[PDB]
């Protein structure tokens, strides 16, 4: 119970939520940038236009 | 409703463009109507036409 010690590690937790996004592929078929749609005004309007 | 929107998209950026220009458009009617002139010239004090 008490006869151990734990290493340096980290972990980060978030939870998903029903969103629209914006997503932009290369030439090479993968994922370069993205926009999250309503965030702020301006990420409102790259969504938009 | 709006999820099954996303799909069309185009269509109603289509719409918006438009009626951006046709807004466009109108403010440019009025400025090339009126703004002939920048100088503002204002009448004398005196009507001794
Ligand atoms: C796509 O794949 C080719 C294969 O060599 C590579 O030369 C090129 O750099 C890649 N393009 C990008 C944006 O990574």
């Amino acid at each position: 119970s008490s006869g151990w010690t734990a290493g340096a590690a980290a972990y980060y937790v978030g939870y998903l939520q029903p969103r629209t996004f914006l997503l932009k592929y290369n030439e090479n078929g993968t994922i370069t940038d993205a926009v999250d749609c309503a965030l702020d005004p301006l990420s409102e309007t790259k969504c938009t236009l | 409703c709006s999820n099954l929107l996303l799909q069309y998209g185009s269509f109603c950026t289509q719409l918006n463009r438009a009626l951006t220009g046709i807004a466009v458009e109108q403010d440019k009617n009025t400025q090339e109507v009126f703004a002939q002139v920048k100088q503002i010239y204002k009448t004398p004090p005196i009507k001794d036409f």
